[PDB]
């Protein structure tokens, strides 16, 4: 099956080319040179971080 | 959690 980790923070947003949202993940137990871009449709539960991460900017 | 790809 498809593996899932824990994320610590969004700390970025951007639109892909086809239109889709794209989030920047900071892994939790990792720091920054590991954070990646994920498509919106890659997290799970993660609406009270888009939340913060909204707030922020 | 996310998926990591
Ligand atoms: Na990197």
């Amino acid at each position: 099956g498809e593996e899932l980790y824990e994320v610590e923070r969004i700390v970025d947003k951007r639109k892909n080319k086809k239109g889709k949202t794209e989030y920047l993940v900071r892994w939790k137990g990792y720091d920054s040179e590991d954070d990646t871009w994920e498509p919106e449709q890659h997290l799970v539960n993660c609406e009270e971080y888009i939340h913060d991460f909204n707030r922020r900017h | 959690f996310a998926f990591k790809a």
